[PDB]
């Protein structure tokens, strides 16, 4: 068992005992972050469709 | 997010919301003319999110009142709270519905919706940040059921990234006015379905049991049944109307409740049931509000199995015991939770007791059980539907038998896939 | 000297940099108005608790922090709170709403409208540094702030300042005191992104800390505040050598030359000794032998895990009190003898030991008793993968029946990075298999 | 109410174990992959160890020490005793064993080779005692309860796997006379029934015989083999102060030679039963192991020895 690399100081001191011895860039974030908000604008787009097509048929009922 | 705003439709969406509006303004020491005469500090720590803030330091209520006769509205306005609310969200129509969902939907509601949209718009508009609006109906009659899943419907087109709650009240020949009930339930399920992120599933069939089978009272008026209501009503709201560290609104709640986007129908419950001097102990609220007895939907949570649950203890009492009785039940009854979503029974304690109570316990069940209400409701349906029925009321208003169809479809698949997550 | 800049995302990561501040003021004897009498170098300086501090010309000592997340109510408290004086508002950041507990909302959707802000106030405290090391960020696994905008931040953090070393100080998730349901989503999903982006990072089960709050300061149910205050203890244990003269782990890349040989395998170990309670009248005080030997017992750990089924690739004993280097090493003797301490062939068995004669300041009206001498040891045992374990077991179950998935595939995410980011993991796991055992 | 789960469907043991649980009233089984329990019975390879002692207000013990395989593999096991200092390579009751990877008579095995030419290379004992009348070789079996405490239990019953051909020491090829396994076996079952001899007739064999007893000649070096093998893995294994509990049944096989020497030759971690026993060794397992932990509303002799020096 071996102490080596003592080191002191008013404060502490610090040593080591051996016991033994033996990314992507700015255009790809930016890129996939937006491509996310093209599926999130998508989806809404799906759904005021969708519910455009239920104004219709309210249309169609009352007429 | 702070700001909620409430839209109260038809007779019962009017009477129970009424009873809200009288049970939460006690609770934050807000006085039937508006003024607030309370003692603590947390009674307006958070009341932005249900009241907005008027000339005289007077609170009013982020509250509209639609319906399609005067009848109720008048009634609201002359009861005990009425004087509170703001004349400008009264928003009403002359001829009524007859309990007719094409009435409230397609004719009738179609004339008077945009006006109650420009009251939302202008309760929305004043909102620092408004977190989403909440519901309240009957499924049964053609105002609320027709007309409110209509205003849902509009809603949702104007504010498609606000959440979407309702206590929805739903029929049974046990409390039923008429006979077409079925009919206007299965019509706005199918609506409900896609439109709300959370819908608290009131069944008439429930209350009127814990009305007569455990409290002893031989006939119920509706006033008892909304007695029942408006104590869940406030528990619900508890965690949103006060502290405490608890950081969470609407959505953050709906995403922790939700595991699957058309199966937000929730079973709700309340414990102690009351029409007391002895407090319970936190067993007793444990066990009572996970009785099938105490559950607001007439299903038994033994049929099927817990989604996600919610528990919100109001009172002075130990946490440490609340966190040992809830792991308790969970333990002792592990069959009846879904293994497949880990820890999914939370936990919250408010120590504000709700009026009357010492302590009680508000019970928010997401149970695959509930397809036996859904079931019930497509049952009378088809016994009806079968041989067409009544539906000259609906093809009068210029609906065809293929949107029943649909509709009946629509249930039947919703019943399908609470039955596909029981069994796996 | 060179600074180190603390970012804090997250209601976790907030309430973490207020403990962790407060301390570093007790510490260094800095008050809340900001002024450090003992300071006689007014307007600047470059010592050692420079890197974490900055100077104006009144006599002012400024957190190199930067507190981020997605609502106000939490970061609300520390601008109205005890050391509201000790930060500038810039560095204050808040948005309206917040990221429901979803990492895709935090991530991608609101992530996107303020991660240029934030990167913007980052560099407004990188210009005032003479040398930038690179950063300390808090925050929770659990969050959608705390998962999923703190890996955007990380992404951009490399690109932004590629030369810099990044630290993680990890809350991972405890069932017993989150009222989140889907967690182990966002911890996976957040661990996968920032892998390789974080140099080292130090997990804090929320269970170990509780349990520690319940056996050793008989708190009955522990809050936040019982928590924080303890964690901010390890975190000054491991931070003191940055902020203090000393030469062990003196600057940020060498916390990750000492304890992480594997780049990937950069989950070092925390156990801490002695946690005793302020409210005891008797406490017989403990010796560096008794408070060493603590260090291996797995109810005083950072994560519940078994060292003993495992190997260390580094270790290191972090001193504070009167402590002395030959009682440490007899203590090191003894415990080699009676506890199992297996090291993989590549690395030596052995220790650093590092001491700080100044025991551990406790906080005034805190839980935690004055104490003549602790220890903080960081071990990056293969251990610590019981903790990936766990998560990963809870995140197959919900995945399976693609349970909650809806909530993030409709803020833009996609379904695939599921799976991408579980096989990453699947991999971590594999890694850390095929050193330990 | 406590609650436990299933894992290992060959385990005969508890299998047994599960039944008397059951038949109580007071044990429900859970699903096999269902959280929320108290007991595991586990299963051998690959237990999930690290998810064990994680749910919250539940005790959680399961039926297997971490670790305790380094004691169970041949390899591991001889590694063991010649790396510890408590057992070291002059260890006087281990036959002299030597690990290469995949009187001169050895043994090779982890398709077993009995030769001087030719996994582990282990002394064969060319001189054992011989049973009369038969002239045969035996194994005898002694099982081993560790509870939470780290309490070691021997059970009283143990047994001799008997082989029924008499020993020849020039034929080595003819398996059935060397080898003492029941399944090597099924002359089966000529002396005992299914070459099983029981303590009790053993004990008065060795009186009438030798003019001594199990309990002298044999079994206080068994208690001694056991308590050393046990307690030097302890501290490796021992799940005192830890966030789970573990206990273990342990099969620990022994041969005597012709001087009643006891040797080590095998420990199980996942043993069996002979068929008589089981009841009492399985009704043994809940009081001591099970109930200790999970109180609802002696078989064994423990080993424990502390001389002062
Ligand atoms: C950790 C803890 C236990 C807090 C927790 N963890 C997950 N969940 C929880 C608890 C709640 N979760 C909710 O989703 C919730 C929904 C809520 C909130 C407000 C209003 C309405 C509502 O529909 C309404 C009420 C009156 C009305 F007139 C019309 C509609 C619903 N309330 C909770 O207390
Ligand atoms: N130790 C500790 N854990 C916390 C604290 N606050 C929250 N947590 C934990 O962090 C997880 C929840 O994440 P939060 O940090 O609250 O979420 P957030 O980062 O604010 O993200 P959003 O709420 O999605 O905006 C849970 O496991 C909580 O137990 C804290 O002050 N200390
Ligand atoms: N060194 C030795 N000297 C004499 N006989 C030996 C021996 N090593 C093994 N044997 C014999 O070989 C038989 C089986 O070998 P061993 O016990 O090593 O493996 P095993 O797997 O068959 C036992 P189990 O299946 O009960 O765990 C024993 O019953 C024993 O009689
Ligand atoms: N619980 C409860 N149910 C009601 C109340 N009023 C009506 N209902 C039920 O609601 C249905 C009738 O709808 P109603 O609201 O009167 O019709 P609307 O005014 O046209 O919306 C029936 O199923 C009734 O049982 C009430 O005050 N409380
Ligand atoms: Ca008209
Ligand atoms: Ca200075
Ligand atoms: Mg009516
Ligand atoms: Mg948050």
């Amino acid at each position: 068992m071996e102490v080596i690399e003592l080191n002191k100081c008013t404060s502490g001191q610090s040593f080591e005992v051996i016991l033994k011895p033996p990314d992507p860039s700015l255009e790809e974030i930016q890129k996939k972050l937006e491509a996310a908000e093209e599926r999130r604008k998508y989806q809404e787009a799906e759904l005021l469709k969708h519910l455009a097509e239920k104004r219709e048929h309210e249309r169609e009922v009352i007429q | 997010m702070r700001e909620i705003v409430h839209i109260q439709a038809g007779q019962c969406g009017n009477q129970i919301g009424a009873k809200f509006w009288e049970v939460i303004s006690d609770e934050h020491g807000i006085d039937p003319t508006g003024s607030y005469h309370g003692d603590s500090d947390l009674q307006l720590e958070r009341i932005n999110v249900y009241y907005n803030e008027a000339t005289g330091n007077k609170y009013v209520p982020r509250a509209i009142l639609v319906d399609l006769e005067p009848g109720t509205m008048d009634s609201v306005r002359s009861g005990p709270f009425g004087q509170i609310f703001r004349p400008d969200n009264f928003v009403f129509g002359q001829s009524g519905a007859g309990n007719n969902w094409a009435k409230g939907h397609y004719t009738e509601g179609a004339e008077l919706v945009d006006s109650v949209l420009d009251v939302v718009r202008k309760e929305s508009e004043s909102c620092d940040c408004l977190q989403g609006f909440q519901l309240t109906h009957s499924l049964g009659g053609g105002t609320g059921s027709g007309m409110g899943t209509l205003l849902i419907s509009k809603i949702r087109e104007e504010y498609p990234d606000r959440i979407m709650n309702t206590f929805s009240v739903m029929p049974s020949p046990k409390v039923s006015d008429t006979v077409v009930e079925p009919y206007n339930a299965t019509l706005s399920v199918h609506q409900l379905v896609e439109n709300t992120d959370e819908t608290y599933c009131i069944d008439n069939e429930a209350l009127y049991d814990i009305c007569f089978r455990t409290l002893k009272l031989t006939t119920p008026t509706y006033g008892d049944l909304n007695h029942l209501v408006s104590a869940t009503m406030s528990g619900v709201t508890t965690c949103l109307r006060f502290p405490g560290q608890l950081n969470a609104d609407l959505r953050k709640l709906a995403v922790n409740m939700v595991p699957f986007p058309r199966l937000h129908f929730f079973m709700p419950g309340f414990a102690p049931l009351t029409s007391q001097y002895r407090a319970l102990t936190v067993p007793e609220l444990t066990q009572q509000m996970f009785d099938s007895k105490n559950m607001m939907a007439a299903c038994d949570p033994r049929h099927g199995r817990y989604l996600t649950v919610a528990a919100i203890f109001r009172g002075r009492m130990s946490m440490k015991e609340v966190d040992e009785q809830m792991l308790n039940v969970q333990n002792k009854n592990s069959s009846y939770f879904v293994e497949w979503i880990p820890n999914n029974v939370k936990t919250a304690v408010c120590d504000i007791p709700p009026r009357g109570l010492k302590m009680s316990a508000t019970f928010i069940g997401n149970s695959t059980a509930i397809q036996e209400l859904f079931k019930r409701i497509s049952e009378q349906f088809t016994a009806m539907f079968r041989r067409k029925a009544f539906l000259h009321w609906y093809t009068g208003e210029g609906m065809d038998e293929m949107e029943f169809t649909e509709a009946e479809s629509n249930m039947n698949d919703l019943v399908s896939e609470y039955q596909q997550y029981q069994d796996a | 000297m060179r600074e180190c800049i603390s970012i804090h995302v997250g209601q976790a990561g907030v309430q973490i940099g207020n403990a962790c501040w407060e301390l570093y003021c007790l510490e260094h004897g800095i008050q809340p108005d900001g002024q450090m009498p003992s300071d006689k170098t007014i307007g600047g300086g470059d010592d050692s608790f420079n890197t974490f501090f900055s100077e104006t010309g009144a006599g002012k000592h400024v957190p190199r922090a930067v507190f981020v997340d997605l609502e106000p109510t939490v970061i609300d408290e520390v601008r109205t709170g005890t050391y509201r004086q000790l930060f500038h508002p810039e560095q204050l950041i808040t948005g309206k709403e917040d990221a429901a507990n979803n990492y895709a909302r935090g991530h991608y959707t609101i992530g996107k409208e303020i991660i240029d802000l934030v990167l913007d106030r980052i560099r407004k405290l990188a210009d005032q540094c003479t040398g930038l090391q690179g950063f300390l960020v808090f925050h929770s696994f659990g969050g959608g702030t705390g998962s999923g905008f703190t890996s955007l931040l990380m992404e951009r953090l490399s690109v932004d300042y590629g030369k810099k070393s990044k630290l993680e100080f990890s809350i991972y998730p405890a069932p017993q005191v989150s009222t989140a349901v889907v967690e182990p989503y966002n911890s996976i999903l957040t661990t996968h992104t920032t892998l390789e982006h974080s140099d080292c990072a130090f997990m804090v089960d929320n269970e170990a800390i509780y349990d520690i709050c319940r056996r050793n300061l008989d708190i009955e149910r522990p809050t936040y505040t019982n928590l924080n205050r303890l964690i901010s203890q390890i975190v000054s244990s491991i931070t003191a050598s940055l902020r203090f003269d000393g030469a062990l782990n003196v600057d940020l890349t060498e916390f990750q030359t000492n304890l992480v040989p594997y780049p990937r395998i950069h989950f070092p170990l925390a156990t801490y000794a002695p946690v005793i309670s302020a409210e005891k009248a008797y406490h017989e005080q403990l010796s560096v032998a008794e408070i060493t030997n603590a260090c291996f017992e797995p109810a005083n750990q950072m994560v519940k895990c078994d060292p003993r089924h495992g190997k260390y690739m580094a270790c290191c004993l972090l001193y504070r009190g009167d402590v002395v280097p030959k009682d440490v090493n007899a203590a090191i003797a003894t415990i080699k003898t009676k506890r199992s301490i297996q090291f993989v062939d590549w690395c030596p068995t052995g220790f650093k030991v590092g001491i700080n004669y100044q025991p551990p300041t406790v906080v005034p009206g805190g839980d935690l008793a004055k104490v003549q001498r602790a220890v903080c040891m960081l071990s990056n045992t293969t251990a610590i993968a019981e903790a990936w374990a766990r998560l990963d077991h809870k995140f197959d179950l919900m995945y399976a029946k693609r349970a909650f998935v809806h909530w993030y595939v409709g803020e833009g995410m996609e379904e695939g990075e599921f799976s991408e980011a579980r096989e990453d993991m699947a991999a971590l796991e594999k890694d850390y298999e095929e050193v330990g055992v | 109410m406590y609650t436990f789960v299933v894992r290992d469907e060959n385990s005969s043991v508890y299998a047994e174990v599960s039944r008397l649980l059951l038949a109580t009233g007071q044990w429900k089984r859970l699903r096999k992959d269902n959280p929320r329990f108290n007991l595991m019975l586990g299963e051998r390879n690959r237990l999930p160890f690290g998810r064990l002692g994680h749910e919250p207000g539940l005790v959680q013990l399961v039926n297997y020490y971490r670790g305790a395989d380094k004691l169970c593999r041949k390899a591991s096991l001889v590694k063991l005793i010649k790396t510890s200092p408590e057992l070291s390579e002059s260890c006087t009751w281990f036959p002299e064993s030597y690990v290469i990877y995949p009187g001169n008579v050895w043994i090779a095995k982890s398709g077993i080779l009995i030769s001087s030419e030719a996994h582990v290379i282990q002394k064969y004992l060319e001189k054992p005692l011989l049973l009369e009348p038969g002239h045969r070789k035996f194994d005898i079996r002694s099982w081993v309860l560790v509870d939470h405490l780290y309490n070691i239990y021997l059970y009283r019953e143990g047994v001799l796997r008997t082989s029924s051909e008499p020993y020849n020491s020039a034929n080595f090829q003819d398996k059935t006379c060397h080898l003492t396994n029941h399944c090597i076996q099924k002359n089966y079952g000529r002396y005992e029934e299914g070459n099983e001899m029981f303590f009790e007739e053993f004990n008065q064999y060795l009186m009438d015989a030798l003019n001594t007893t199990l309990e002298n000649s044999i079994l206080l070096q068994i208690k001694h083999i056991i308590r050393s093998c046990l307690m030097c893995i302890e501290p490796a294994i021992s799940t005192k102060h830890l966030h789970y509990q573990s206990f273990q049944l342990f099969g620990f096989d022994f041969m005597v030679d012709e001087e009643l020497k006891v040797w080590l030759i095998e420990v199980n971690g996942a043993p069996a039963c002979a068929q008589k026993l089981y009841a009492e060794l399985c009704q043994g397992i809940v009081d001591v192991a099970i109930s200790s932990v999970f109180p609802l509303a002696s078989i064994f002799i423990k080993l424990h020895h502390h001389h002062h020096h």
